[PDB]
């Protein structure tokens, strides 16, 4: 019944004789156990060309032979065995020898490849598509002295979750196949892989892709990663730099070939230039960090006390670098699990957000003062209430000017870095605050996709950094959990600007915004739970212009159209779009849950 | 005085038409022992201590230089009488013969026959593809050695092996702005004084002689397999075809550019 | 004539061809048709007065002259003349004028491209050159004798050289092959006062070198479009005319029993010659450099009889140049920095000393044993060694007397190690760690030599010997490896007492070189094989007509085979092509004494000469980043002859 998870290749001897391949192996499960009956398989065979033997400066280059699928039960043009234990082996009909397009030679590194297709044993048993590969002296069957194993799939996880997910439906797992088959003479020119990946991640504005170690560091099974640096040529360096036509001399000196590619660019000058962006950013972002109170009053009115802290995390007299802020950036809303203050004034408490800037231009703003060294302001009154309502927050954005890896004082033509984020809390009674939950969604997630350096609504903002500095809850293992709770103070349940129109609430944003990325196809790629409980303090939210639908189908519909539900939904006392006192009675009379039942890892699931 | 008579016997042949049978100065035959201190007539021969039958030549006696050391001891016959030649029992006879007009030795078209009879070594190198023009006579090991013996360890005539070469090539001699450490060093570090089968004297020559050196990463520590099947021809780069490295860094003996550090320029 | 002018005169005259000037090595000159004036003529009769001039070959290459004047023992002063000439080519091409100038030029209408394949005019524009190097040495000196001990020695002489060289000059890694001109005049000077006594003297010599090149920098435009950096045109330094001074003390005490020698020596060399400012956008900190070098030797030894049955020996040597030139901040350009990359000069400063100490035991007539220990030890600046030290300790055992057998074998084993390696930080970029220069790394050199010379019968002998060395250097993981040399040797020489003369000869050598080096800037990827080997035969007749019209003449025969062969492996093996010269050479010379008071000779010698380098076999616009001098081979076969004549006078 357990159906095969994970099979795992063992290779014992591997050679070429007389031009012809062998592979002789061993296959087991995710508990170590032989794994016998296997169906379905396709071998492929190929070469390596080492550094410089096709000239001086090229890199080094797989030639493929061919492919042959074994079907146990139907054809199979070479010789399938299995030792009934586990042990398996195949040699191929092909002969290398007589190649049309490549000239065998017994003396380059030889590899050969594995697709297991996902074809079921003969006793009913379940095998997942799975891939192999060996890499073995022609002669000897011994581990070769030169190998081409730059990337690691790994790395491509980190975003992709799957290699599988991107191309050819699924039937290659591992990047090593792919860099095998994408060389020279398989595949048209352009689709090499040294030229072919970089071409379809050059044009994205993932954070994570504007340093080389995203796809390029050091890994155990990756020996030749660091070619990243020093192979330049023409065909991967243009892969990129698309501008340049070396051959004719435009936007460069003439290159009529990589003979003389590294006597300019040496490892260390194509290393710093294309990390140094990212590293200076990081070396900025670390000189100040934030930490902020925040006191409700008898009036109603809160005070928010600003503290800016060295790299350490001592304060220090703001005024030493007031000269050197772009924006001080602050927005301070009421009820953290569900904010009662709209973007613009909330149909209910009838309130707008206390939007404030502290520091523009390196100015303190009306109504702000140096107290202690410490920035002051007091808000207009806020709709204090109960529960909930009981706890004001506010979330904080700095924005300073730079230069490389100083702050500068800030003039008209300077260049800024948003620096990190924080978050505050504070109460009317004075009792212990409320939260919201960081429970369902962990930023580290994003941080694969979008680099620990995120300067997210850098432009029109000040930009916000997320680090642990906005960190109050930790997880299983004990460690800091930087949640995304701070942003609905903007992205409340009645939107942002157009109250509806965009569908603002922090529920339905990452949503709509992600659902139409083609990179994400798995809730898990955010959520790690998910905290339906939640709902039970929601009310309802803007879903367009001035109108609200009760929170879980809200939050089912920034994906999926209304109208493509099949079952209806106004049937399960949802109310889509009506006016806010309608929605929010029907806000906890929806009937979702009691049937869908939904994971992280299959959100479609359903108990009748 | 004088014994103008051992001539008379001995058939009047030993022409002393040569420097030895001069008789102007006060040294060998005039206002000195004549034939005495070459042979020595206390006793005169027909008569071996204290007589007159002095050998001379490559037959009899050995370290008999004695004689000729107590009348030629100048600045160039110093560490002699360490010197290998004398340790090897060789004789000024061997080499020198006063018994005939001009020596032989000391034309400089034959200097070389004479010492590559022992030196079978050099007859070789001297036919190799580069060296120095020895096989026409140009030159021979005169210029470089004293046969003598000096103070310098394989018997060159300069106190040291570079300043024997700045005789001949003082426009490498020194000091420059951005020296290469080896040729200020010792120059035949690269080069084989006496031939090559590659040019310039190397023993080694294009880029393997750099790349035994030059190890940083790069250019300077590539694998340059050349002529390969594969597709890489030996002539068609800048670092295997042409000059090699110095296409790029030609000043090999040094250079004096203010932005010659690399040998540039 | 015993009295009076006496002596003979005579002159030559030899044809060539073909064209192609490596002929011009064997033969005296270059010209079609040669000239030759040889003498040997002498006077005396004037109370001691003698007067001779000697000249070989006069008028062509090896030609050298001397005169000498005075009176035989008291004074003597002459005047010298010697003429070296190689020539290497005369096939190579160059798109530049002003060849053998201060300024190549492009014509003003050349069109400048990326790369040699691809510039209109290259080809068009070609004009033949010729290297080649010619000196001409010119000498004068006075020496005068003192009646007791006091010698004394004065002279000069001045060469200048001529001719052109190879060099490369270019941008970064667009290149050209330019002619470099050399004019140079290089003049000597030597000055000497020696006391001689009965077993002792002391010698005080001054020793000067002056060079001074005409031309101090070579400017020359570029074929290429302009790179980074943005220029039409560069500007080499040459050689920049420099001198050196010197005055060694010498003094030797002879004695029966021991004897001492020793030498000082003291020295400067200067250069203060003004730098190169052209095509250079930078400001040099000083518009002239004065760089000297203070150098300093010391030299012992002491031999002496410590019994009969063996001889001791010792020595001790010193030689410490120290480079005292001003370190400055000099801006370098770089393709990374459009500012400029500033570099620090590193005045290089070199010791030696040396000790060492021998014994020679005869344990008995025609049998010599030897035996020595040699300490050496080289202290350096700014390198990644700073001391090495070698001790080697050798041995030669000669075996004379048994049959007509003459043998004798030698064998050396040096160990070279020193101070911890660690790569300099005065590199632009730092070698990888495990680099190891050889000159400084430690080494394992181990040669042994034997030599055997029989003679049965009297009219013959046949030697040969055969040599083994190996430079090991053990702890080198990058760089040079290992190098081995071994060589054979055998030759004999006969006669059936017949009075014509016959020998032959074959020498065989190879010296195998192996190294490392990584690619990733690591432990090793790829080794480098390096097989540079000869072989050389040759056989010669040569028949003395005695008791006749007094003819004489002969027969040589030579071939050589010069070949090298180099092999890299890295995941395969790749070679470099063809190197080698093959040459054959036959002499054939024959004089007769025509005439009793004039003497005739007539030479005719072959000369099938074939050189190949696979890197150069390429045209100019081979290598598309570079500006070659073409195809250097040659395959020539030259039919050369020549007269000569000489009456006595
Ligand atoms: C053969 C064994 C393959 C391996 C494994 C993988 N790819 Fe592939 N791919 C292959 C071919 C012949 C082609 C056609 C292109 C051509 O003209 O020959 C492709 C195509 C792609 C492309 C798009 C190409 C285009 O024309 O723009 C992509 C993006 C691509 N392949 C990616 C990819 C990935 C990610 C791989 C493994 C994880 C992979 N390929 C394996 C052949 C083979
Ligand atoms: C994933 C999106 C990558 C990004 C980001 C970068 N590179 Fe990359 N590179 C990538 C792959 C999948 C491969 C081919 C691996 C194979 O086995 O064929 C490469 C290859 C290179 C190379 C070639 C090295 C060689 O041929 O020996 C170079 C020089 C290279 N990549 C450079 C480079 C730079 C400088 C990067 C950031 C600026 C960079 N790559 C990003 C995948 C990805
Ligand atoms: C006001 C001070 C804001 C805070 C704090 C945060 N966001 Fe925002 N966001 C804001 C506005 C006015 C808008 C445009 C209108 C709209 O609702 O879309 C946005 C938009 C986004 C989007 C959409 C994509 C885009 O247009 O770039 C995303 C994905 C988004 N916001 C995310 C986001 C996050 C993650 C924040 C805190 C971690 C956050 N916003 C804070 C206003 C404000
Ligand atoms: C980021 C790239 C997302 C991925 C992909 C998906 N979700 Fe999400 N989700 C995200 C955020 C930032 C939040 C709001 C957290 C808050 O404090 O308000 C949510 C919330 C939900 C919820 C509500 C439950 C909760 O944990 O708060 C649900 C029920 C939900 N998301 C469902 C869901 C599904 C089914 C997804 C894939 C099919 C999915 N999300 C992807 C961010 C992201
Ligand atoms: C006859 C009365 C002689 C007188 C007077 C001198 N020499 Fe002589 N000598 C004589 C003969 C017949 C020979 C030939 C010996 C032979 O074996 O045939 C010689 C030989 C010499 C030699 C050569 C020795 C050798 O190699 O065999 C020398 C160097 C020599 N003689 C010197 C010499 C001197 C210095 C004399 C006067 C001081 C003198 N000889 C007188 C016969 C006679
Ligand atoms: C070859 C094995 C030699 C032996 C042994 C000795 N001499 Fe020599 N000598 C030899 C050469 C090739 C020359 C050429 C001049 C040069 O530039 O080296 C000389 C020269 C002399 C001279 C002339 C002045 C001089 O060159 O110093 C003298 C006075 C002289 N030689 C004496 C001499 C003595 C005393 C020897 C043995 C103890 C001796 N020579 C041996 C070659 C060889
Ligand atoms: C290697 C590190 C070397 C040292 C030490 C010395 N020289 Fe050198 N030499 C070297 C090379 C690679 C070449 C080839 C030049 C070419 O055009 O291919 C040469 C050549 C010479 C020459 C001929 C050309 C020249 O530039 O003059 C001479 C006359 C020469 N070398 C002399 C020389 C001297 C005098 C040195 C120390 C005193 C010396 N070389 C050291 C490489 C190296
Ligand atoms: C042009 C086609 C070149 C040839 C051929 C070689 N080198 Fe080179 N080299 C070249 C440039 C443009 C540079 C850098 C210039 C700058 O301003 O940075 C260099 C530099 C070096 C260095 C210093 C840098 C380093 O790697 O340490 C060395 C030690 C060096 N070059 C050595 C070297 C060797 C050993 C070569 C053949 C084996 C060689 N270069 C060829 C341009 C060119
Ligand atoms: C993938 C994307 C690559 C590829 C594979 C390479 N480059 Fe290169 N590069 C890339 C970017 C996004 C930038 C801009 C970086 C910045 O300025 O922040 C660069 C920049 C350069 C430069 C700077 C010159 C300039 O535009 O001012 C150079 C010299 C450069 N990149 C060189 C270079 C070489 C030699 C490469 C192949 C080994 C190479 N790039 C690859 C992005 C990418
Ligand atoms: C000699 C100098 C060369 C060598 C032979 C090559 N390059 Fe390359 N390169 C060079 C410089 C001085 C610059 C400008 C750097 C800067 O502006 O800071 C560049 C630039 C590039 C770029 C960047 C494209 C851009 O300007 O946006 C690339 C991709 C590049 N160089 C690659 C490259 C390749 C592939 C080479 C040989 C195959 C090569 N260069 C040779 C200097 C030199
Ligand atoms: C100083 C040097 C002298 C002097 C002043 C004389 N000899 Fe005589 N001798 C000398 C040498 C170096 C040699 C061997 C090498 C050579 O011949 O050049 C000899 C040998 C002879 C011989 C052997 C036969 C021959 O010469 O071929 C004879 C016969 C001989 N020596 C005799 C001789 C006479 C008669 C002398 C004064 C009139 C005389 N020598 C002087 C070295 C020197
Ligand atoms: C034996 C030791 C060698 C060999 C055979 C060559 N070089 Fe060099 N070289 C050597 C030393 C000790 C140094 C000083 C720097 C160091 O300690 O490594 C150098 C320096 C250079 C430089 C300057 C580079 C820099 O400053 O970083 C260049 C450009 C250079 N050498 C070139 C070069 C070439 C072309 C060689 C063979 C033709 C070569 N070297 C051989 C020591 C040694
Ligand atoms: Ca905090
Ligand atoms: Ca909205
Ligand atoms: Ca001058
Ligand atoms: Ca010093």
């Amino acid at each position: 019944a357990p159906a095969i998870q994970i099979l795992n290749f063992t290779f014992d001897k591997s050679v070429i004789t007389n031009g012809v391949p062998s592979v002789e192996f061993t296959v087991t499960n995710e508990n170590d156990l032989p794994v016998v009956g296997l169906q379905k398989m396709r071998f492929a065979a190929a070469q390596l060309i080492p550094q410089g033997a096709t000239g001086a400066g090229n890199a080094s280059q797989w030639q493929y032979f061919g492919d042959e699928t074994c079907d146990v039960a139907a054809t199979c043009p070479g010789t399938f065995v299995d030792q009934k234990n586990g042990h398996y082996s195949y040699t191929f009909n092909m002969n290398l020898t007589a190649n049309a397009k490549i000239t065998y030679n017994d003396q380059l590194a030889q590899r050969v490849l594995i697709r297991a297709y996902n074809t079921p044993l003969p006793d009913g048993t379940q095998v997942p598509n799975s891939n192999a590969f060996v890499d073995f002296t022609a002669d000897t069957g011994a581990a070769p002295t030169y190998s081409r194993k730059i990337v690691a799939t790994e790395s491509c996880n980190t975003c992709h979750q799957d290699l599988a997910n991107v191309k050819h439906g699924g039937a290659y797992s591992d990047v090593n196949y792919c860099a095998t088959c994408h060389t020279a003479g398989k595949v048209g020119v352009g689709k090499e892989f040294n030229v072919l990946v970089h071409a379809k991640h050059k044009d994205l504005t993932l954070g994570s892709l504007e340093s080389c170690q995203s796809c390029h560091a050091a890994n155990d099974a990756a020996p030749d990663w660091g070619n990243w640096s020093r192979i330049p040529t023409a065909a991967t360096c243009g892969s990129c730099h698309s501008t340049v036509d070396f051959a004719a001399g435009k936007g460069h000196s003439q290159q009529l070939d990589n003979s003389n590619c590294i006597a300019c660019h040496n490892s260390d000058w194509t290393a710093e230039l294309h990390t140094g962006k990212t590293a200076d950013k990081k070396a900025v972002i670390a000189q100040l960090g934030m930490q902020a109170t925040l006191v409700g009053q008898t009036d109603d009115t809160a005070v928010l006390t600003v503290s800016i802290l060295d790299k350490d995390g001592n304060a220090i007299d703001a005024a030493t670098v007031q000269d050197k802020i772009k924006r001080l950036e602050t927005v301070t809303n009421v009820g953290p699990n569900f904010p009662i203050m709209g973007y613009n004034k909330s149909p209910g408490s009838g309130a707008a957000k206390i939007a404030k800037d502290l520091v523009k231009d390196g100015a303190l703003q009306a109504g702000v003062t140096l107290v202690d060294g410490k920035l002051v302001f007091t808000t207009p009154a806020l709709p204090f209430g109960t529960g909930d309502t009981d706890t004001a927050f506010t979330f904080i954005g700095l924005e300073m000017c730079s230069t490389g890896t100083s702050l500068t004082a800030c003039t008209v033509d300077s260049a800024t870095t948003s620096m990190k984020a924080e978050l505050a809390f504070g109460t009317k009674s004075g009792n212990a605050p409320s939260m919201r939950h960081v429970n369902s969604v962990n930023f580290s997630t994003c941080q694969g996709c979008h680099s620990d350096t995120f300067e997210i609504h850098k432009g029109h903002h000040s930009g916000f950094v997320m680090t642990e500095q906005v960190s109050h809850a930790k997880d299983a293992n004990g460690k800091a959990i930087v949640g995304v709770d701070g942003c609905v103070a903007c992205h409340t349940p009645d939107g942002t600007y157009a109250s509806g129109a965009n569908k603002g609430a922090f529920e339905m944003k990452l949503h709509v915004i992600h659902g139409e990325q083609g990179v994400i196809k798995e809730c898990t790629q955010c959520h790690n739970d998910f905290n339906l409980d939640a709902f039970k303090v929601k009310g309802a939210l803007a879903t367009s212009a001035g109108k609200y639908t009760t929170p879980i189908t809200a939050t089912c519909t920034s994906c999926h159209a209304p109208e493509s539900i099949g079952h209806g939904l106004e049937n399960m006392g949802a109310i889509v779009n009506g006016d806010y006192v309608q929605a929010n009675q029907a806000a906890q009379s929806e009937t979702c849950f009691y049937c869908h039942k939904p994971t992280p890892t299959d959100h479609t699931q359903v108990k009748m | 005085k004088g014994a103008d008579s051992c001539l008379m016997c001995h058939k009047k042949m030993d022409l002393f038409k040569g420097v030895h049978g001069a008789i102007d100065s006060s040294k060998s035959p005039m206002a000195g022992l004549q034939c005495e201190a070459c042979h020595g007539p206390l006793g005169q021969h027909n008569k071996e201590p204290m007589i007159t039958f002095g050998k001379q030549s490559t037959l009899s006696a050995e370290k008999q230089n004695s004689v000729c050391m107590s009348c030629h001891q100048d600045d160039k016959r110093v560490s002699w009488n360490g010197s290998h030649h004398d340790n090897a029992d060789v004789a000024c006879a061997s080499c020198h013969q006063v018994h005939v007009a001009k020596d032989p030795v000391l034309s400089k078209n034959t200097e070389m026959e004479v010492c590559t009879s022992c030196h079978t070594k050099q007859k070789a190198d001297m036919n190799k593809r580069s060296s120095h023009p020895l096989k026409w006579a140009q030159m021979t090991c005169s210029d470089c050695h004293n046969p003598h013996g000096s103070m310098t360890d394989s018997d060159l005539n300069k106190p040291s092996i570079n300043e024997t070469c700045y005789s001949c090539h003082a426009e490498k001699r020194g000091p420059k702005l951005w020296e290469h450490a080896p040729v200020t060093e010792n120059c035949v570090t690269c080069h084989n004084p006496h031939g090559s089968v590659n040019d310039a004297m190397l023993k080694t020559r294009a880029p393997q002689l750099c790349q035994q050196c030059h190890a940083s990463d790069g250019h300077a520590s590539n694998a340059y397999l050349g002529n390969t099947g594969l597709g890489s021809n030996v002539g068609d780069n800048a670092f295997t075809g042409g000059r090699s490295c110095l296409n790029c860094h030609s000043q090999v003996h040094g250079s004096n550019h203010p932005s010659g550090k690399l040998l540039q320029r | 004539v015993e009295t009076g002018t006496s002596g003979t005169v005579g002159v030559g005259v030899g044809y060539n061809s073909e064209e192609d000037i490596r002929s011009a090595n064997a033969f005296g000159t270059s010209n079609e048709v040669a000239g030759k004036l040889d003498a040997d003529v002498t006077f005396r009769g004037e109370k001691g007065y003698r007067a001779s001039v000697e000249a070989y070959q006069l008028g062509m290459d090896g030609g050298r002259l001397e005169v000498n004047a005075g009176k035989q023992g008291q004074y003597n002063v002459n005047v010298n003349y010697r003429q070296i000439a190689t020539y290497n080519s005369n096939s190579a091409l160059t798109p530049y004028s002003g060849v053998g100038s201060d300024n190549l030029t492009l014509p003003d209408n050349w069109v400048t491209a990326g790369s040699s394949s691809q510039m209109p005019l290259l080809m068009d524009s070609l004009n033949s050159l010729e290297l080649s190097l010619k000196r001409e040495r010119t000498g004068l000196g006075f020496d005068y004798q003192g009646e007791s001990l006091w010698s004394t020695h004065v002279s000069y002489m001045r060469e200048e050289k001529t001719g052109l060289k190879k060099a490369s000059g270019g941008f970064f890694n667009q290149s050209m092959m330019l002619a470099e001109p050399v004019d140079y005049t290089t003049d000597s000077i030597e000055a000497g006062i020696k006391l001689k006594g009965d077993n002792w003297f002391t010698a005080l010599n001054y020793n000067g070198s002056i060079f001074k090149n005409e031309y101090n920098q070579l400017n020359f435009d570029s074929a290429f479009n302009p790179t980074f950096g943005a220029q039409t045109s560069g500007s080499i330094a040459l050689d920049p005319d420099n001198q050196s001074h010197t005055v060694s003390l010498m003094g030797q005490y002879n004695d029966s029993t021991n004897v001492l020698s020793a030498r000082l020596l003291t020295g400067q060399m200067s250069q203060d010659q003004a730098l190169v400012t052209s095509g250079y956008g930078y400001q040099v900190p000083t518009e002239a450099l004065d760089a000297k070098v203070d150098l300093i030797g010391l030299n012992l030894k002491v031999v002496s009889k410590v019994t009969n049955s063996l001889r001791l020996s010792g020595s001790y040597d010193y030689n410490d140049r120290d480079n005292n030139t001003q370190i400055e901040e000099w801006t370098q350009v770089s393709i990374n920095n459009v500012n400029g990359k500033v570099a620090y000069n590193t005045p290089y400063d070199n010791t030696s000393q040396r000790f060492k100490v021998a014994a020679d035991y005869r344990i008995t007539r025609g049998m010599k044993l030897d035996g020595g220990y040699d300490f050496r030890r080289d202290e350096r600046n700014y390198q990644d060694r700073e001391t090495t030290d070698e001790n080697t300790v050798w041995a030669r055992f000669r075996v004379n007397s048994f049959e007509t057998w003459d043998m004798w074998v030698k064998g050396s084993y040096g160990q070279r190690d020193g101070s911890e390696y660690q790569a300099s930080e005065w590199t632009s970029s730092e070698t990888n760690s495990l680099l190891r220069k050889y000159n400084l790394a430690n080494r394992d050199r181990t040669q042994v030599e034997a030599r055997v010379t029989h003679s049965p019968i009297e009219s013959l002998t046949i030697d040969f010997g055969a040599r083994y060395a190996l430079d090991d250097y053990t702890d080198t993981v990058i760089g040079l490896t290992e190098s081995k040399d071994t060589s054979y040797d055998a030759n004999i020489s006969y006669m059936i007492t017949d009075d014509l003369l016959a020998n032959a000869f074959y020498n065989y050598q190879i010296i195998e070189s192996e190294q490392a080096g990584s690619s990733n800037y690591s432990t090793p990827t790829w080794t480098g094989f390096i097989e540079d080997k000869v072989d050389v035969v040759g056989a010669g007749i040569s028949y003395n007509n005695l008791l006749e019209n007094k003819l004489r003449m002969g027969l040589d025969y030579t071939y050589s085979d010069s070949n090298s062969n180099t092999q890299v492996r890295q995941g395969i093996t790749g070679d470099y092509g063809d190197y080698f010269a093959k040459v054959h050479n036959i002499n054939l010379y024959a004089q007769y004494q025509a005439t009793e008071k004039m003497a005739l000779r007539f030479d005719y010698k072959i000369e099938n000469y074939k050189d190949n380098d696979a890197a150069n076999d390429i045209a100019v616009n081979g290598i598309w980043n570079v500006v070659g001098f073409g195809d250097n081979s040659h395959d020539y076969t030259a039919q050369m002859i020549m007269l000569s004549m000489s009456y006595k006078i």
